[PDB]
This record gives structure tokens, C-alpha cells and sequence, in this order.
RNA sequence: AACGAGACUCUGGCAUGCUAACUAGUUACGCGACCCCCGAGCGGUCGGCGUCCCCCAACUUCUUAGAGGGACAAGUGGCGUUCAGCCACCCGAGAUUGAGCAAUAACAGGUCUGUGAUGCCCUUAGAUGUCGGGGCUGCACGCGCGCUACACUGACUGGCUCAGCGUGUGCCUACCCUACGCCGGCAGGCGCGGGUAACCCGUUGAACCCCAUUCGUGAUGGGGAUCGGGGAUUGCAAUUAUUCCCCAUGAACGAGGAAUUCCCAGUAAGUGCGGGUCAUAAGCUUGCGUUGAUUAAGUCCCUGCCCUUUGUACACACCGCCCG
């Protein structure tokens, strides 16, 4: 649910900047891009984060099961 | 653990205190009325709704989790 | 109900306190010669010499006489001490 | 609002008058909460009034439903005692009928000394549970002699 | 306005209040003594739960015209708490989902389409969009 | 038995002292007479240039 | 108006910070005005990057704690929203300034490290001030509402209020001054 | 990080400069092509690191002489 | 049983139960004294 | 000069550039059809909703997967004996993604119960090489890996709306995943199609979460042990209850002493879903996504590790040796 709010929020603004850049002048889209990128990045540049893969030994990716010495 | 005593329906003294507590408060939530009076809380909700039906209070935000009121939106 | 002619104990008085919780940098103890405003004794002030286990000195529910050193007579901070007692005062 | 009597003594047990009537009558044994809602629904009673807000005639309407469920059209798969082992009836044992029916069932089992009767006797676990590391009531034992 | 134009909860309340305003739509006899799924622990509070359930069922048929009972019981599945063991996903009740779809065919709002399944009749969609506009006009949407 | 607060600005970070290397050595100014200077030992993550707060400007700690 | 932003309702530009030590480490005005306390925000990737994070989002992140809340953030935003709405009633003042006050008056400006029980006194860095104040006043709330009829929004609100004016009736202040007296003794 | 070029990267880059010195200019993307033409580097990753040390050495050799 | 045949006279109340349900496969336990490994403290021999 | 390190191989992140797709699509209109006026209009036309039906339309943005491209401490500024390199910053999809593979010398480590790998010893027709029954589950007690909880940052009842890795008819062996209709409150039953699989289950209507209702600080509707009664499925057979469903019973437990485990970013934790075993069948394990923090950018204090110098009466090597 939440990871689609950011997909939408990034896609529409990445669109209004390519409808300008193609069918309007160039120097008008430089206004959009700086009103946009100065407020919050990742309205044009996607997050490169993806889940890491579990490994044997622990429940998730970095934890490990309990160790009982004695 | 102790015995937080609470009533499920009013007695005349408490009913008077309800129809007179309205101005005294700038924060009217079920919890605060259930604690300052000896009210179960399912009774405070009904009483607050009853008052709100009388325009005596003003509802400022209602949520599934928490409800609030205000004094009169006056003064 | 109050025990004595002043509700806040004065500095340099020996008080009867029932230790209640051993804190991380002290202990939160009741007040029993005055009304139950909290008290905090610093762990640096139980005994004059090195200690093997705190449960051998203080444990919940043990009346003991301790001396207050400082107090914010306004905010309510009763600073308490045990190194500084003779068994006659007790 | 509604300052008349609240507590009521339904058969052999003290039903507190404060709780919502559904969760009020559950203080009867043999009557859980899923059965109680059905009883109250078939009794037409409102489900937003506490036990204190019912007069002396609705309560009989509810009792007679709890006691004779089969006839108020509560199906035969709600009743806690089914094809009763000694006589084939279907019913809800209510208050001490539950105690006596458990008592009679354990006696019935021990009488022919079935493997469950002996487990009830010796005071152990009757279903198939392991018992090596569970239950564990008794006192610690030492290796010293 | 269509149905996607309006808030999908008050629309459901309106459709339920309308369905229970025609006298049609026969309800099953056991409507008041049923758990409603394998994983629930109680019977529904709202005495009119069949009307709400039929309303939501019709709406769901509108948005995806090929359901059949084996998905009404998935659309309505939930989470079962197995006592002292971890929970698990569990389906709805087949029997009430079946009797809901059957009760809607009696209003001529539903019909068994080609292949297999169900969809709304042309006359069902009108009945929906009308109260959709009713909702949009009441709440000013 | 009564002293006002003082506000210093960090001018250089020296090293991370303490037994577990927890506290940090730091050299500070004094923001009213920038001539003064002491060496102090802070507990959080100091950067450079940010305004500390001293409750007794007279001390000058010298190790762990 | 469109050059200026709100948490739906509350204004930022009327705020003030009076501790010149904390002006670098509380973000509220200007380029730190955001519409919601919820951003993806790869803040915890470098050392000081956490200082750029809008203070209301930091107040949210530090609230989902003790196990059966890890991750549930939308609940936290709906809690904070309600807390501020209550604060505006109990005072009639701007909620953001009260938050800034309750953060400033909870950072212990001196703590005691351990060397050997033998301690020593040290001063706390300006970043640890806010990092401790947040922890303290979010623990006060979570603690005051664990088996009471009050709701966490109510307790968090009255905590922020009783702390923004140091009152000895709030967990944060008690613990701060008590952490400072222990340092004062073994100076 | 690291970024300490191994002796198999610091020996290619030393032979290449001796043989082809008049091609190896001072930018990286042209050297990345010259090195790919002259020698046989059996990877892209290694080719880039070799061509990236070549540029360092070239910048240094436009001052006084280097001892390899 | 697993080694013996145990006699059982059939009563009417045994109806619908199983035969094996009247002939248990083990002796009921009653405990001895704990041995030399019984407690985490118990292990030591010179 | 050789090995190990590194290089290497797989994987994650970027291409609106290439190759090219009824077993993936999108946009268009050829469409047409349904529906509402929901807006100009009137209702069509202008438009709006479509996992409604088409195209012998156009293309490859989304999907799939091949070839190449890209990142080099390369640029700029400091610190470096101006070397090897470190620090910050710019442009950027990214300036430290995660695994596999791994040396010399050893250990009286584990495994003869994986092997038609195997020496010696034993038993070999009254068998230590087959059928029927019982046991590995037995309970005064000590310990280990775990699951569910002690509630209001919650439980219950409705309503709303989102995935990714996968497996699937069995060669003796003899069984697969399931759509859609009907019957039953529920587990389940009957009927009749698809699938040897980007084709069918399937647009995988997953849980937490989200929105609205009841309860009210009370071992309470928290918690769900223990126990009574009844109904189905698997199988040759269910008792010491295989599993599953319903009514009923309603224990300890109010955040846990001394101690002690794991963990640095899509990580800890919460949350569900596939694989393995599997006639029936996870409180396990191996993977997958989903909501997603607090604290650090350090040190040699504790437990250990690597390199140099130094001391030794030790070499089975300090768990050593040795005096009355
Ligand atoms: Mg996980
Ligand atoms: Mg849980
Ligand atoms: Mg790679
Ligand atoms: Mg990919
Ligand atoms: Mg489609
Ligand atoms: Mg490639
Ligand atoms: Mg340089
Ligand atoms: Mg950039
Ligand atoms: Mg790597
Ligand atoms: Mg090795
Ligand atoms: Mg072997
Ligand atoms: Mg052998
Ligand atoms: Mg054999
Ligand atoms: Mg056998
Ligand atoms: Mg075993
Ligand atoms: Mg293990
Ligand atoms: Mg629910
Ligand atoms: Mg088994
Ligand atoms: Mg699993
Ligand atoms: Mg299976
Ligand atoms: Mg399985
Ligand atoms: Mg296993
Ligand atoms: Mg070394
Ligand atoms: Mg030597
Ligand atoms: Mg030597
Ligand atoms: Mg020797
Ligand atoms: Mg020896
Ligand atoms: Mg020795």
C-alpha cells in the first residue's frame, strides 16, 4: 500500500517534466525540475533499495539463532 | 491493583455535574470525563454524544481511535 | 497524615526510610519519618569500602536511618546518604 | 437514567446486573458466549441494555429458552450434550447438570476401567500429550545420600 | 457519475439501505445463528448483516465481472488465530456466499455468464450508478 | 556555590579518549572573550564549530 | 500562501529557537517545512545526516517501540496529529513551538561516564541533547498510558505541555535533572 | 573501500606506457579505448582499472621522470 | 499386551469402545532416587 | 618465482538506445456494446467508467531476455617525505549491494546406522538374513532451541484495498494443482471442465496495515492451557485421543532474580506466503516479499585474534611443571 503511494507520487511528476520537455520549450522545464528537486528528491530519482536475501543460520538476513554455550 | 469504581448510568448529582461541566473544560474527551467523574467510559461516550446533540459542545475531531470536543468555540 | 512539625526534612537530619527500588545510579526509597515524598540515595554512598553484591547491603523493605545532604526545597529532590551515619544516631 | 434494581439471581448463580446482558448471563456454567447470543436473539431482547434494565418477565422468556432450546428452533448442533450416551437425548446441561454430567461420565469411564478412566484416577494427562517435560507440579529432588 | 467516482464505504451503506427497502431479496432462514466463517469467533453484530453482505457482493461483481462462489469466499477470507500456534490465512463460508449470489439473481441484477461465474445484468449496473449519483449528490461529491 | 552558565564553541577535535573510547577530547573558545581556551571531554558525537554548554568553566579535564 | 507549508494546519514560520547551541540540530523552519512527517529518507547512511531530518518525523520514529509496534508508522502519524490537536486546546498556543520548548528543556547539559562504580562528569554534545530529550519524553508518554484509561495521544500531549514549562510533574524533566545531580556529586 | 591497486594492475600500466607512450593522452575515456586495442585484458573491470592507473602515471610523467 | 494375554470379561457398558482400551501396554511409573547425572550440579568423580 | 588475498563466477541497482514478441502488453481508433448525465449538450454528438468484444491497426514505455554500454578514486579542493594513498565535494542510476569459491599443516573432531566403498573380529538354520502385537510418546526431577501471552500503541464485529520467490498428473511406485455448478452452519460431499504449464488454478482479491462499531483498568470480552459431549476426511488399522469442525470448561501469566544471546540500512523487529518431509500433516527448517525504527561511524576495557621484541625449569606444550 505505502510503496505504491511513492510510485504514483514519483510517476506523475516525472511526467509533467517530460510533457514539458517535449512539447514546450526547454527553459520552461528547468523551472519545474528545480521547483521539484529542491523540495524533495526521489520525485525524479528512484530509490535503489531492495530487500536483501536471507541466509541459513538465522531467521532473516543478518540475525542468527541463539547460541547456548553450557 | 485496586477497585476503580465506576457507574454505568448516572445519579442525579452526577447528571447535574454533567450539564454543568461543559464550560469548565477546554478539552472534552471520553477519557477525561471518565476519570474526573466516576464513569465507566461506555457511559461517558453516550453522555457526550447526548450533549453534542444539544449543541452544548463542539466536535473538533472524531476518529475510530480517539474523539475530542471543545468548549463552545466562543470566548 | 504528617509525622512532624515540618513536612520537608531539613539538611543534616537522620530519617527513617524504607528502601523500595535499587536504581541504576542510586535507590528510590520511601520516606517514613516524613510523609512519603520520594528520596534518592546515590550508589556511591551505601558504604565506605568495595561491595560484592548490593542485595547484601540494601533490599526492598528494610527500615534504615539515612542522612539527607541536599534538597531542592522547591522542586522536591531529597538527596540521601548512608556512609555518613554512627549507630548511636540510629 | 434508570435507577432501579440491577443484580438478579438467575438459577443458582448470581448474575451481576452491570454487564451487558449478553456478557451478563455468561456467568452461568454451560452457557458460553456464542450460545448466549443465540438465546438472546431468539428471545427478541435488545442487545444494548445491561442486566439491570430488564424487568421480571423478559428474564423468564430468556430462562425458558436456555432450558428448552430444541423447541425454540435452536438447531441440534449447538447443544453441548448430544445423543446422550445413556438415553439418546440432545440438550444443554446448564448449572449443576454440568457438574453431575462430568461426574457421571468419569464414573462411567472408571467403572469398566478404560484406559482413560485409569488416567483420570492416577491424575495424569488423558489425551496424547508427552509428559516428560510438562505439568511439572512437584518438588525438587537432590542427588545427595 | 459511475461507482469509481464515489467513496466505496458510504456507497455500500446506501446500497444496503436500498436493498433492504424493496421487500424482495429473500434471506436464508439461518440468518441469525451463523458464524459467517471458519475463522471468526462470534456472530455478526449488525442484525441486517445479510443486506450489507449482498450489497458488497454486488459491488464486487461490478468491478470484476466473473467471480463465482470460490472467490467470494476468497474475497472474504481472513486470519485465523490457532490458539497457541501461529495464525494462518483462512477462507469465508461457501454456503452463505452461494445463497447471496442466488438471492441477487432473484432481483434480476445478476446472471450466470458464458464460460462459468457471475456478472451484473445491464439492469443491475443502472441500479448501482443511480445510487452512486445519489451518494455523490448527498455528500456533494 | 553559584556560577552562571557558559557557552563555548568547539574549535578542534583531538582524539577519542575513555576506556571504551567513548568520550571525545575537544578544544573550545568562550564566545564572550575569544581569547580564552580550554580542553574538555564531551560525551556525544561532536563535529566542529557547534556551541557546547559548560556548567563550570573553571575545570579542565586531563584524561579518561 | 503557496510558498509556505503546514502539517495540514499548523504554521512553521512563526516558530523561534532560543538555545543557539540547538539551532543547528532542530529542523523546523524554511527548507525543512514538509507537509507530513513521513518521508523515505535515507538519513541513517552517514554520520551527521540525522541532523537534517525534520524534528516532527524524528518524534514519530522514536514512538513506535517496544516490540508490538515495530514498523507500524501510519499509526504513529495519526497519533502525532491528534496530540498536536489536543495541545492547541490545552494552551491556545502553536503546537510546534511547544514541541520545540519541550525538546530544549529536556536535554541534560551534563552527564556522568563510568571509569571504576566510580564515575566522572562530562558534558554532552549538542546532538545528544536532542537525541536524549526525544527518548525521554516519548518514554514518559508510553509509560504514563500503559494501564490507564487515558489514550496515548492524551498522555503524549500533556507530557509535551508539562515539559515545555519545566514542572517536576513530567517524566522527562525529573529524569534529566536527576541525571544531572548524579553528575554534580561526583564532579 | 580500499582502492589500493594490485601489483597486476601496477605492472600492466607500467609496460603499456613504455611501449605506447604517444597514444596515451591525459583523459580517461580515450585511454580506456587505446588500452583495449593494444593489449588483451580479459575483463571489463580489469581493463578500466589498468586504464585508470595509466592516467595517473601520465599526469605524473608530464612532470619529472618516474623510476619505473 | 505385547507379551501376556490379559483376560477381560465383557460388560454391556464396554459397547462401542475398543478392545485394546482394556489392556494397557506398560507398568505405571513410580520413581526411584535420582542418579549421578540427574542435576547440572551432580557430575563429578575423581 | 609458486599458493592464499585480489582478479574470477552468480546476483541487486541504470538505459524511453539495439534485437522482438496472439504463451506479455500498451496507445489508438475500426470498432461496436453497457451504463449513467456525471459535465457542453438533451439523452447522441463533446466527454466520463470497462480485466466488455473485436483489428489482417501502430509500436515495445510497462512484461519477458539476449548482445553491448556504464565506475575508474576518473574531475575539483585540502592532507601525504608530494610516492603508496586518505578526507570532503561536484556530475551521477551508483563513489562502501549480497553470496559462491579458498592456502600450508593439522584434529586420535563426526560418520562402519548413506554406499554392491572397506581390513579384522562375531553370528550363520534353535539366526544377528521375514509376519502379528508392543516400544522409541512411558514421569517425582535438572537443562537446551522455541511458540503463544500478560492488553487501550488493545480485543471483537463489519467495510475497503495492495505482493514476491515457487511447486503442479509419479518411469517400479501408482498420488498431482484446481476452476465453475449444486448440496451442508462448519469440516466436507457430489457433478463436470482446464493444466505435462508465461497457455489452467491466477489480474495469485495474503496478513499486518487502513476506515467505521461494541467493551472500559476489572484475571475483564486480555490469555487460551486442561477437560466433557458430538460430526467428517486419510488409511489395511486412529485406543496411548493422526489431522479437521461445533457447543461447552476457562489454569498459570499483571513485563520476568543471578546471568546471558543476536544485531549497523531496506538491516533489527512486526507480518503473512511458497519449497523440504508429505497416504493424512508444522509450534521446524530453507527461501520470498510486505510495514519498516531508535543508537554508531568508535575503542582495546572485557572475551578473543594477527605481527615484532623479550622471559621460561613448559614441548602430552599453563588444562604445563612442581615444593614441603
Ligand atoms: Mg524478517
Ligand atoms: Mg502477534
Ligand atoms: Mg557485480
Ligand atoms: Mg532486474
Ligand atoms: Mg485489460
Ligand atoms: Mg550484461
Ligand atoms: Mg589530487
Ligand atoms: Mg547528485
Ligand atoms: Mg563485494
Ligand atoms: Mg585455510
Ligand atoms: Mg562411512
Ligand atoms: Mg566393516
Ligand atoms: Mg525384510
Ligand atoms: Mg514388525
Ligand atoms: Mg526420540
Ligand atoms: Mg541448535
Ligand atoms: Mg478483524
Ligand atoms: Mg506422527
Ligand atoms: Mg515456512
Ligand atoms: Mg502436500
Ligand atoms: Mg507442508
Ligand atoms: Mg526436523
Ligand atoms: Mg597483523
Ligand atoms: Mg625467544
Ligand atoms: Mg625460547
Ligand atoms: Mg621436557
Ligand atoms: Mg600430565
Ligand atoms: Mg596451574
Amino acid at each position: 500500500h505505502v510503496a505504491q503511494i511513492y510510485a504514483i507520487r514519483q510517476s506523475i511528476s516525472k511526467a509533467l517534466v517530460a510533457y514539458y520537455q517535449k512539447y514546450v520549450d526547454e527553459a520552461s522545464k528547468k523551472e519545474i525540475k528545480d521547483i521539484l528537486i529542491q523540495y524533495d528528491r526521489t520525485l525524479l530519482v528512484a530509490d535503489p533499495r531492495r530487500c536483501e536475501s536471507k541466509k541459513f543460520g538465522g531467521p532473516g538476513a543478518r540475525a542468527r539463532y541463539q547460541k547456548s554455550y553450557r | 491493583r485496586d477497585k476503580l469504581n465506576n457507574l454505568v448510568l448516572f445519579d442525579k448529582a452526577t447528571y447535574d455535574k454533567l450539564c454543568k461541566e461543559v464550560p469548565n473544560y477546554k478539552l472534552i474527551t471520553p477519557a477525561v470525563v471518565s476519570e474526573r467523574l466516576k464513569i465507566r467510559g461506555s457511559l461517558a461516550r453516550a453522555a457526550l454524544q447526548e450533549l453534542l446533540s444539544k449543541g452544548l459542545i463542539k466536535l473538533v475531531s472524531k476518529h475510530r481511535a480517539q474523539v475530542i470536543y471543545t468548549r463552545n468555540t466562543k470566548g | 497524615c504528617r509525622f512532624y512539625q515540618h513536612k520537608f526534612p531539613e539538611v543534616e537530619d537522620v530519617v527513617m526510610v524504607n528502601v523500595r527500588s535499587i536504581a541504576e545510579m542510586g535507590a528510590y526509597v520511601s520516606l517514613l519519618e516524613y510523609n512519603n515524598i520520594e528520596g534518592m540515595i546515590l550508589l556511591s554512598e551505601l558504604s565506605r569500602r568495595r561491595i560484592r553484591s548490593i542485595n547484601k547491603l540494601i533490599r526492598i523493605g528494610r527500615n534504615e536511618c539515612v542522612v539527607v545532604i541536599r534538597v531542592d526545597k522547591e522542586k522536591g529532590y531529597i538527596d540521601l546518604s548512608k556512609r555518613r551515619v554512627s549507630p548511636e544516631e540510629a | 437514567p434508570e435507577k432501579f434494581q440491577h443484580i438478579l439471581r438467575v438459577l443458582n448463580t448470581n448474575i451481576d446486573g452491570r454487564r451487558k446482558i449478553a456478557f451478563a448471563i455468561t456467568a452461568i456454567k454451560g452457557v458460553g458466549r456464542r450460545y448466549a447470543h443465540v438465546v438472546l436473539r431468539k428471545a427478541d431482547i435488545d442487545l444494548t441494555k445491561r442486566a439491570g434494565e430488564l424487568t421480571e418477565d423478559e428474564v423468564e422468556r430468556v430462562i425458558t429458552i436456555m432450558q428448552n432450546p430444541r423447541q425454540y428452533k435452536i438447531p441440534d448442533w449447538f447443544l453441548n450434550r448430544q445423543k446422550d450416551v445413556k438415553d439418546g437425548k440432545y440438550s444443554q446441561v446448564l448449572a449443576n447438570g454440568l457438574d453431575n454430567k462430568l461426574r457421571e461420565d468419569l464414573e462411567r469411564l472408571k467403572k469398566i476401567r478404560a484406559h482413560r478412566g485409569l488416567r483420570h484416577f492416577w491424575g495424569l494427562r488423558v489425551r496424547g500429550q508427552h509428559t516428560k517435560t510438562t505439568g511439572r507440579r512437584g518438588r525438587t529432588v537432590g542427588v545427595s545420600k | 457519475v459511475t461507482v469509481k467516482d464515489v467513496n466505496q464505504q458510504e456507497f455500500v451503506r446506501a446500497l444496503a439501505a436500498f436493498l433492504k427497502k424493496s421487500g424482495k431479496l429473500k434471506v436464508p432462514e439461518w440468518v441469525d445463528t451463523v458464524k459467517l466463517a471458519k475463522h471468526k469467533e462470534l456472530a455478526p453484530y449488525d442484525e441486517n448483516w445479510f443486506y450489507t453482505r449482498a450489497a458488497s457482493t454486488a459491488r464486487h461483481l461490478y468491478l470484476r465481472g466473473g467471480a463465482g462462489v470460490g472467490s467470494m469466499t476468497k474475497i472474504y477470507g481472513g486470519r485465523q488465530r490457532n490458539g497457541v500456534m501461529p495464525s494462518h490465512f483462512s477462507r469465508g463460508s461457501k454456503s452463505v456466499a452461494r445463497r447471496v449470489l442466488q438471492a441477487l439473481e432473484g432481483l434480476k441484477m445478476v446472471e450466470k455468464d458464458q464460460d462459468w461465474g457471475r456478472k451484473l445484468t445491464p439492469q443491475g449496473q443502472r441500479d448501482l450508478d443511480r445510487i452512486a449519483g445519489q451518494v455523490a449528490a448527498a455528500k456533494k461529491k | 556555590r553559584v556560577q552562571p552558565i557558559k557557552l563555548a564553541r568547539v574549535t578542534k577535535v583531538l582524539g577519542r579518549t575513555g576506556s571504551q573510547g567513548q568520550c571525545t577530547q575537544v578544544r573550545v573558545e568562550f564566545m564572550d572573550d575569544t581569547s580564552r581556551s580550554i580542553i574538555r571531554n564531551v560525551k556525544g558525537p561532536v563535529r566542529e564549530g557547534d556551541v557546547l554548554t559548560l556548567l563550570e568553566s573553571e575545570r579542565e579535564a586531563r584524561r579518561l | 500562501t503557496p510558498d509556505i507549508k503546514l502539517f495540514g494546519k499548523w504554521s512553521t514560520d512563526d516558530v523561534q529557537i532560543n538555545d543557539i547551541s540547538l539551532q543547528d540540530y532542530i529542523a523546523v523552519k524554511e527548507k525543512y517545512a514538509k507537509y507530513l512527517p513521513h518521508s523515505a529518507g535515507r538519513y541513517a547512511a552517514k554520520r551527521f545526516r540525522k541532523a537534517q531530518c525534520p524534528i516532527v518525523e524524528r518524534l514519530t520514529n522514536s514512538m513506535m517501540m517496544h516490540g508490538r509496534n515495530n514498523g507500524k508508522k501510519l499509526m504513529t502519524v495519526r497519533i502525532v496529529k491528534h496530540a498536536f490537536e489536543i495541545i492547541h486546546l490545552l494552551t491556545g498556543e502553536n503546537p510546534l513551538q511547544v514541541l520545540v520548548n519541550a525538546i530544549i528543556n529536556s536535554g541534560p547539559r551534563e552527564d556522568s561516564t563510568r571509569i571504576g562504580v566510580r564515575r566522572q562528569a562530562v558534558d554532552v554534545s549538542p546532538l545528544r541533547r536532542v537525541n536524549q530529550a526525544i527518548w525521554l519524553l516519548c518514554t514518559g508518554a508510553r509509560e504514563a498510558a500503559f494501564r490507564n484509561i487515558k489514550t496515548i495521544a492524551e498522555c503524549l500531549a500533556d507530557e509535551l505541555i508539562n515539559a515545555a514549562k519545566g514542572s517536576s510533574n513530567s517524566y522527562a524533566i525529573k529524569k534529566k535533572d536527576e541525571l544531572e545531580r548524579v553528575a554534580k556529586s561526583n564532579r | 573501500m580500499g582502492r589500493v591497486r594490485t601489483k597486476t594492475v601496477k605492472k600492466a600500466a607500467r609496460v603499456i606506457i613504455e611501449k605506447y607512450y604517444t597514444r596515451l593522452g591525459n583523459d580517461f575515456h580515450t585511454n580506456k579505448r587505446v588500452c583495449e586495442e593494444i593489449a588483451i585484458i580479459p575483463s571489463k573491470k580489469l581493463r578500466n582499472k589498468i586504464a585508470g592507473y595509466v592516467t595517473h602515471l601520465m599526469k605524473r610523467i608530464q612532470r619529472g621522470p618516474v623510476r619505473g | 499386551n505385547g507379551k501376556t494375554f490379559n483376560q477381560v470379561e465383557i460388560k454391556p457398558e464396554m459397547i462401542g469402545h475398543y478392545l485394546g482400551e482394556f489392556s494397557i501396554t506398560y507398568k505405571p511409573v513410580k520413581h526411584g532416587r535420582p542418579g549421578i547425572g540427574a542435576t547440572h550440579s551432580s557430575r563429578f568423580i575423581p
